[PDB]
Parts: structure tokens; sequence; C-alpha cells
């Protein structure tokens, strides 16, 4: 879920 | 043709943007060529200890920071993913997946640009560690990164430089082969056209250079078997030592995986 944090950034 | 001149010009732009130790200001480093530095060099436990200070047993202490350094470059090249045309636009579970099983070849591909025979910048240039020193670690923590050290002087032999890494990760971020893709046409698609702009990139820039783009297609390979055995080395550490658990986003990334 962090990753999905970083790509909507 | 021109188009992939293009694609190949952006991506270096996005590449410039996105990674602030690039490998022309590496090497520069390493070889001594640059008016400020030079780097703090960590050769002993003595020198360790002087220089800990840029930036629970030393070799505990020295894989904490190893993966301070890994979330670090973790969330560079997610913002370099995204400079990729067309990435942004895929299904979002597919970017996830593409970055949870790519984030480490990356890593260990730009880590290259970092060492020499004798050793591996630290701390965006301001140490130096020696392979010796890492190597003389306790096991497992000695044979962590010696298998990167091996992988770096045979890929430096090819003498690549930004331009060239700069589409040769986009290609491996873009690999259709991924457990648990959705959609694979689309990234599939966008592969082949960085896969044409990467060889046409280096019969350009390497025109003596003469099965280039095959070598570099093995090193791709090369280094999904790098990250095989650098997971079992995790496991090793999971297995023994009770002490440590990896940083949060290392979590996702290793989850199963
Ligand atoms: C203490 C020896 C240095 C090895 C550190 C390894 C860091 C790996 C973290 C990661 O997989 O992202």
């Amino acid at each position: 879920s962090l990753l999905k944090k970083l790509l909507l950034a | 043709s021109a188009d992939l001149r293009a694609l190949a010009k952006h991506l270096y732009d996005s590449y410039i943007k996105s990674f602030p130790l690039t490998k022309a200001k590496a090497r520069a480093i390493l070889t001594g060529k640059t008016t400020d530095k030079s780097p703090f060099v960590i050769y002993d436990m003595n020198s360790l200890m002087m220089g800990e200070d840029k930036i629970k047993e030393v070799a505990i202490r020295i894989f904490q920071g190893c993966q301070f350094r890994s979330v670090e470059a973790v969330q560079e090249i997610t913002e370099y993913a995204k400079s990729i045309p067309g990435f942004v636009n895929l299904d979002l579970n597919d970017q996830v997946t593409l970055l949870k099983y790519g984030v480490h070849e990356i890593i260990y591909t730009m880590l290259a640009s970092l060492m020499n025979k004798d050793g591996v910048l630290i701390s965006e240039g301001q140490g130096f560690m020696t392979r010796e020193f890492l190597k003389s670690l306790r096991k497992p923590f000695g044979d962590f990164m010696e298998p990167k050290f091996e992988f770096a002087v045979k890929f430096n032999a090819l003498e690549l430089d930004d331009s060239d890494l700069a589409i040769f990760i986009a290609v491996i971020i873009l690999s259709g082969d991924r457990p648990g893709l959705l959609n694979v046409k689309p990234i599939e698609d966008i592969q082949d056209n960085l896969l044409q702009a990467l060889e046409l990139q280096l019969k350009l820039n390497h025109p003596e250079s003469s099965q280039l783009f095959a070598k570099l297609l093995q090193k791709m390979t090369d280094l999904r078997q790098i990250v095989t055995e650098h997971v079992q080395l995790l496991q090793v550490i999971k297995k023994t030592e009770t002490d440590m658990s990896l940083h949060p986003l290392l979590q996702e990334i290793y989850k199963d995986l």
C-alpha cells in the first residue's frame, strides 16, 4: 500500500 | 528513428531529475577528478567509528543504514518510472507490481555506477566503504555485497553512460512477465518500443561494441539471479537474527515475492 501511495503523489 | 532518439533524450532528462548522484558524477569522485570531496574512506572498524557521522553490533548498524538507502532509492526509482511514457496510464495495481518486482534489479544496476573493484561510494558520495571491509563482516552480513561487486566489475566493463542506463532501467521496469500482472499487452508494447530505443542508442553511442545490446539483455537475466540470491540471504537473517526487521516499505516489497 506504500508503493501505491508513492505512485499517486 | 527520430522518435526513438527523442524518447532516449526524454528518459535521460528524467533520469537526471530523479537521481541526484549520476554515474558521470560518481566516476568523477571515484577517479579523483572533482574539485570538492574527497570521500571519507571506511576500511576498518576504527575508520568506521571515525567516519560514522557521514551519514547494536557493527554488522547490524551497517545493514540498517543500507535499508534506509534502499528506501530512498525506491522513492527515486518510483519517480523515474512515472516519467516513462505510458507508465502512469497503466492499471495502478500493475504499476505497483512492476515496481515491487523491478526495483531491486534497478538498485543493483545503479549501485554498479558507485562501485569499483575496491569499494563503493556511500552517503551521496561523501563516504567510500571498502570491498574488503564489507567482506570481513560476520556471516551472513559479509555475504551481501560481494555478489553485487562481482556483477559491477563485469557490468562496468561495458562502459555504459547515463544516457544508456536511463533506457536500460526503463526496459527492466516494463517487464511483462512479473507475477500477477493484470494486463500484460500494454506493458509489452511500451517495453518493445523501449527496446528499440535501447538498440539504436547502443548502435550510435557504442558503434564499435559489437553485440552490446545482446550483452545487456543477458545482464537483465543476471540481475534476476542476483535478486534471487539476495532474497535467500534475507531469509537466513529472518530465521536467525531475532533483533531485526525490515523497514515497512521493504516489508511490502518482500511480501511473499
Ligand atoms: C551489513 C552488510 C550490508 C548489506 C546490507 C543489505 C541491504 C539490503 C536491503 C534491501 O534488500 O533493500
